[PDB]
């Protein structure tokens, strides 16, 4: 004979409840638990780990394994551009079909660095070097080598070590950024210029190409959980 | 026979649970398990690899 | 001292020597390990020879064009008709074992190319057309490398598996299969790939026959190239030894 | 909670982070202070949102029916199979082992059919949702024995009060709910193949208890999915290419990514 | 919790636990040990479901019956007994002698019927369930005086809310619920024969508080039973063939048991 | 006057549920037990006892 | 607590308190003691009413919108912003910079809609109120896949019962909601200029599930915004002119204060 | 199966109410505060700053 | 008055429950009370016959 | 894990408080933080100046 | 352990890493200081930026034919139109500085010669 007082918001089917519920199975025996390998306990897991980026999505390319080849050739000159993308990793479409995209394209919020691995996948005998920058906005996106040379960047030189990290830092206004586009948290540009140039020997191909992987910092968060806009159903599969 | 857990706040309190169902599968679900591990999938190599360090001396 | 691009591996009466590898990657960081009591459900007494059973087994070499979309193997299948691995898994019911998975493409160094090594578990792979599902004879090839397809496979009414190479067959982007344990055979660098699968499975032991479990992928990422006066034929190898194997449940020879 | 940066200053040494061997298979976890001078930030900032439990629990609809107080189909039936709401399904598919217990709320909507009868005198409909495991027997029509329900869970529920919910523990033969299955039936290697082989969950069916009038009333029922206490294992790329059956994966071959105008463009 | 095997390794002894005589009576334990070489496996597994608690703790509808708002049948009456109902029933039988506290539910569900009365304002209906103890009277018509219940127990319900439900102790001359006597009423041993002779359970009622509208409606009243604190004593072989009166165990002669191609044949 | 609030399952019938309800009859005498032979507490204890199998149910 | 005035007594000293420099920019604080002698009056009144949480915690209507079972728009959308309501945007426009959480209740009320179709039966309607943010799916029809929210947050309601509410934490990229922005979205200081830069709160869309009967009925939705554990900062003084916009502070010059007769005139 | 009797003033909405209520997104990590010069706590604080008086409001 | 007792969770936490109704009848199900004796069913034999022993010397 | 307060009575009784759900941004609002500093927006000058003193000497 | 061939350096927010270099050459042996009290002759307050001003500036790259003869720079020009450092060294009167010199000019195997890159002080012409 307690007497209460119902509040509003009573007998309502919230989505994102958590409440108890009385079980249909009374005393159930469950199988139990063995060790598989391998055991996720978040996410951040999948997102620090490389993800091959589609950097060349140029037409018919993206319907072929040349979408994740970056050309590089013995060029007449130097200080030209090799490639450049927006800092946009849950929006712009080098970025959307990532492991790092697919997993923040669920979450509206992200914050903290980007590691960019590159890996040149030339002969043993061809040299280069390369600089990659990164450059925050404010202006435009750099046209020439002395215009992205005063960014961040990091000289790279092709060698015994075949692989280069790049890591893009954290540079905002905001402790936070939207996945989806904005300009009032615009990210940036990351552009790739020639150093001095890409020498071979005789009877050595003088076309090669240059692979990409995206991963994230130890210091990587994501933050109200959204729906995908990417699957989609006309009707109930059957 | 309560339970008194903290909340999740921000930062720079305390809130009481109690099971009513006596199957141990209607409890609320566990939402506080912030560990992780992420050994297994990045750097799972047999040989340690040190950051400042030839890879391939 | 030493290097540590040079790395010598011994199982049962076989070795393994390489002069120009990478770091061995042991699948999710976990040693393939014999099954525990306190995890077991079959109350039969297993059998372990780990000598004949476990050892280098050497399959079929195929050839890297410059125009290959890649290759895929079933680790189960692939040995199944080889030595008493062969034998032990075709005489009982239920087995167990992990894999080590070894790739050997050695070339000069004015050849140029690269290949992903990725040991995927359950690669369930969807048939060409929807309403119909793959077949046995066309999905597994025993002790034969299964090639991809550069363009999509017909929509005509098959049993043939998708083989598009884009797509992994899996229906996913090719770019996300490196979250499997993967290692890069560049020829500038790398001249063979080790890998250590342990057992990944939902249940203690299963039925080798009727699933296949890891599915070793080989993919040509960047295509090989060369100027004329190289050797324009270069194989590909791969030697898997099983580690660890154990069976129950000892029936008449099935095929 | 997430790592902060460490302070760093100019350095001029032989050993060099930021080059390393991308062929090993080693994600080379390079601090912003390894290629730039970075200041003490602190983070007070969470992984908390991530928790595959907090990404997995969120009440989906898989499926919906429908059924009419008089007419045709007087019951509806559902083989109680997941792959059926891409939504979920893809969310599910990212690991390929899974294993959680689940929560289930029936939301069930009634509505009056267009008709001629007169007189209408409208009552509160009563709604039997009843579960046959694999094997029990099932009710070839609306009114039969089956529905005494003498050992299958049932739930009554009459229109205009709080929607009905219950809990359902880890039902399973084996140690984890698969989600990917590379063999086939038969040990002949001929037969079902897929994922459809371990589909052996039972089925749904939901009545009217009562007619409700004279004339014709549909409801419709919608069942949504909670999983609790959740373990994932073997981490899986994501889908990518839209689904196209519920009893296997078969797709049809899409593009891997959408294009842009050039290399060096900075607008999709 | 369920016995663990011990692991064995290969004997050569006189005594052998296989052989043994059947003519005892004696059920020979024999573990998988005895026969074959086993390894120590341990079995986490629990017989919690089997227990009789478990098996018969589940609702089950023992009879339903209909009353009119207006019209010849005006009130229902039900003698309580079980044995209407084969899913319960057979349930029951398993054990010759029960003794079960009781829960009772009570799904009530009107209609309207059809009819040419025009202007009908539909009114909450109430229901009134009564229960007569064997002796007490009886409500020859559906205005009487008896429906006062100033002993016997009753309920109302309205329409529109949570289904009435009540707890019963264990109601028995004796000290067990007898499922099965093999003798008459008389110990002249001509007269009732068999368990209708211990049913001697009362009668339970019920009827329309108020006239809802003009226009007829009919109302169908379910009982729902659920065994509490349940004992069992002498265990008893299952039923087999289907059963034909509510007031004894007359039966039709049916085969052991389905047939099948030869004796060698794996396949029904 | 507690403030309360129903939470979606509320006013449900649950065939496979375990509460609380009032009795119809209170302060009842319950018959006292008596010492039945053959008590069953597990149905496991039936499984366990030999039963006759019809090998042989081939046609009539 | 109040301060409490201390008793004085006639001075006459040279120091003088009331007469100071306001180009200073101090507010003078001089007790009624200073000008004129006081007695002891302790004052147990209290300044509890005035504090920020109790000024801004009382739930205020921003805005509400309709739809219909059957028709031309069977959906609502609404973008989740502020300023569209006068009372509660003016009592936010004291201070510059705000941080809240919020509570939010939703008043949802039916109504028939004059049609000719004759035997309606009224169904209980329930409605579905689901909330996008900025960058997931747009529900382009009343069925969608979209309306599975899988993962979106979402609330179902039938109607007859208490009103929905739910509560909803600080979401903000910056450290605080900004009420006032002067400056542009684009660097280049073309573009949206205003407030209106910093408002990406998302979208919130509502709909019937069951189509309630024949006859057309409109239901329309009121949302409600409740602050809790409120903190302001930077003090900014009245609006004084009625608002014209919702995206801007655009306005139209208005007067001081009402005028009236006279220099020294007492009266309005 | 707690006997309880709902009291007069149940199942409204009242405007002034001070109640919990399920939170729509749980386990958000809130951005963290910083100091921003002139927090107010007390409304008293404005009515305690001069404001210009328009005492000759005569008209235009 | 309560009383605080474990709940039926899977192998390899506490709930509470409180009588309100003073009848004795009316007390939840009574589910934990996994004891068993097959020793009347099954061997119920007069004298003891070991396993692995001639049944009939 | 109860939390009690003190009343808001008038002048010239205690109540308790429980947190049930876990989130920490659900509890009741806090009404009861009367505190104030008025030095920030009156009398912000950088030399302090005493009442009864000539502002400008 | 490693080797003596790789290098990498940072400064400011810059990189620089090489793979096949030598030894570095500091100077006269003294690593560049800022200027101590006892030493100092403008009474004013200095101004030092340390991050905008120190940083790995790339200039214009030249071809090396087989018929080239030389190149020369000055470091105070070069980079007076460059950056902060050319803003600074433009809006003040005295100004100084240390520099770090980097020369990248890579060949396969098969190319062979040689180049002295020396730093001349007070190279009057
Ligand atoms: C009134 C009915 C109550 C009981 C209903 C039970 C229906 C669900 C049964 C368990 C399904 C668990 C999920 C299996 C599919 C999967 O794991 O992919
Ligand atoms: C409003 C009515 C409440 C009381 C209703 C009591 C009806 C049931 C009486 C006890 C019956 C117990 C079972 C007897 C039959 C049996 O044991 O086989
Ligand atoms: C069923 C939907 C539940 C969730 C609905 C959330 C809608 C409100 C989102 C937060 C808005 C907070 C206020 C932003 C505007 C402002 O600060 O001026």
């Amino acid at each position: 004979g307690l007497p209460t007082m119902n509040t509003p918001g009573s007998c309502q089917f919230l989505t994102s409840d958590d409440f108890q519920s009385p079980s249909a199975m009374p005393q159930y025996d469950v199988t139990p638990e063995m060790k598989i390998p391998g055991e996720v306990k978040n996410l951040m897991e999948i997102a620090e780990v490389d993800s091959v980026v589609p950097v060349q999505n140029v037409g018919e390319k993206v319907n072929s394994m040349e979408a994740y080849q970056i050309p590089v050739r013995s060029n007449e000159g130097s200080g030209t551009q090799v490639f450049g993308f927006p800092l946009q990793p849950g929006y712009s479409s080098v970025f959307s079909r990532t492991l790092l995209g697919e997993i923040l394209n669920y979450y509206t919020h992200w914050s903290g660095s980007i590691k960019l691995t590159f890996m040149f996948c030339g002969s043993a005998m061809a040299t280069g070097k390369f600089l990659l920058a990164y450059s925050p906005p404010g202006a435009g996106a750099p046209t020439k080598r002395v215009d992205a040379m005063l960014g961040t960047h990091v000289v790279w030189d092709v060698g015994l070590q075949s692989s280069c990290v790049l890591c893009i830092p954290w540079i905002s206004q905001t402790h936070y950024r939207y996945v989806a586009s904005d300009e009032y948290t615009a990210g940036g540009f990351i552009t790739c210029w020639y150093q001095t140039n890409i020498v071979v020997p005789a009877d050595a191909q003088s076309s090669c190409y240059i692979m990409c992987f995206v991963s994230a910092c130890n210091d990587f968060s994501v933050r109200l959980l959204k729906d995908t806009p990417f699957i989609s159903q006309n009707s109930f599969f059957q | 026979g309560a339970q008194v857990s903290t909340q999740k706040t921000g930062a720079h309190i305390h809130y009481t649970n109690i099971n009513y169902y006596k199957d141990a599968a209607s409890n609320s679900a566990t939402r506080q398990d912030f560990a992780q591990d992420p050994g297994k999938f990045t750097e799972p190599v047999k040989d340690i690899m040190i950051k400042s360090l030839p890879a391939l001396n | 001292g030493y290097s540590d691009r040079v790395r010598s591996i011994t199982l049962g009466n076989s070795t393994i020597t390489t002069q120009e590898c990478a770091n061995v990657v042991v699948g999710y960081g976990v040693w393939p390990d014999y099954l525990k009591d306190s995890e077991a459900t079959a109350e039969d007494q297993p059998t372990q020879p780990d000598v004949a059973t476990c050892r280098f087994y050497t399959l079929d070499s195929v050839q890297w064009q410059k125009t290959s979309p890649g290759w895929w193997w079933k680790l189960p299948d692939a040995l199944s008709n080889l030595g008493l691995f062969g034998q032990n898994m075709q005489y009982h019911y239920l087995g167990r074992t992990g894999y080590t998975i070894h790739v050997q493409c050695n070339a000069s160094k004015f050849h140029q190319g690269c290949l992903l090594v990725v040991c995927v578990p359950e690669a369930e792979m969807g048939c060409a057309t929807l309403d119909n599902t793959p077949s046995s004879a066309e999905l597994l090839g025993g002790d034969a490398a299964k090639e991809f397809a550069g363009e999509p496979i017909a929509s005509g009414s098959n049993k043939l598996v998708q083989r598009v190479v884009y797509n992994a067959g899996m229906g996913i982007g090719v770019g996300n299969l490196t979250i499997f344990p993967h290692q890069w055979i560049n020829l500038r660098t790398n001249n063979s790939a080790t890998i250590v699968m342990p057992y990944t499975n939902s249940v203690p032991m299963d039925n080798m026959f009727r699933h296949n479990n890891i599915t070793l992928m080989v993919i040509p990422f960047v295509p090989l190239d060369y100027c004329p006066g190289s050797t324009t034929y270069v194989p590909i190898t791969v030697t898997i030894a099983p580690m660890c194997a154990e069976y129950n449940g000892l029936r008449l020879a099935s095929h | 909670r997430v790592a902060d940066t460490v302070g760093t200053g100019p350095t001029n040494s032989e050993a060099i982070p930021a080059l390393t061997a991308a062929e090993t298979g080693h994600t080379s976890q390079v601090v912003p202070g390894d290629t730039m001078q970075t200041r003490h930030v602190k983070n007070y900032h969470s992984r908390s949102e991530s928790t595959v439990e907090n990404f997995l629990c969120r009440s989906a609809c898989v499926y919906f029916t429908e059924y009419k107080n008089s007419g045709s189909k007087r019951y509806a039936e559902w083989v109680v199979t997941t792959r059926q709401a891409a939504q979920l399904r893809r969310k599910l598919e990212f690991f390929t082992y899974i294993r959680f217990d689940l929560e289930l709320t029936f939301v069930i909507t009634s509505t009056q059919q267009p008709s001629t009868t007169q007189n209408q005198d409208a009552q509160i409909l009563t709604h039997q949702i009843m579960y046959v495991p694999p094997g029990g027997p099932v009710p070839d029509k609306v009114d039969s024995y089956v529905w005494q329900t003498s050992t299958n869970p049932s739930v009554f529920w009459t229109e205009g009060n709080a929607p009905p919910r219950m809990s359902i523990p880890f039902l399973s033969i084996g140690n984890a709910y698969s989600n990917f299955y590379d063999g086939w039936s038969e040990f002949s290697r001929n037969g079902v193949y897929g994922i459809n082989t371990l589909n052996n969950m039972g089925t749904l069916y939901a009545r009217h208890v009562n007619t409700g009038s004279t004339g014709p009333i549909k409801s419709t029922i919608r069942i949504y999915f909670k999983p609790k206490h959740v373990k994932a294992w073997i981490p899986r790329p994501p889908r990518l290419c839209q689904y196209e059956k519920a009893k296997n994966v078969n797709f049809q071959p899409s593009g891997v990514t959408t294009t842009r105008q050039s290399i060096t463009t900075m607008t999709n």
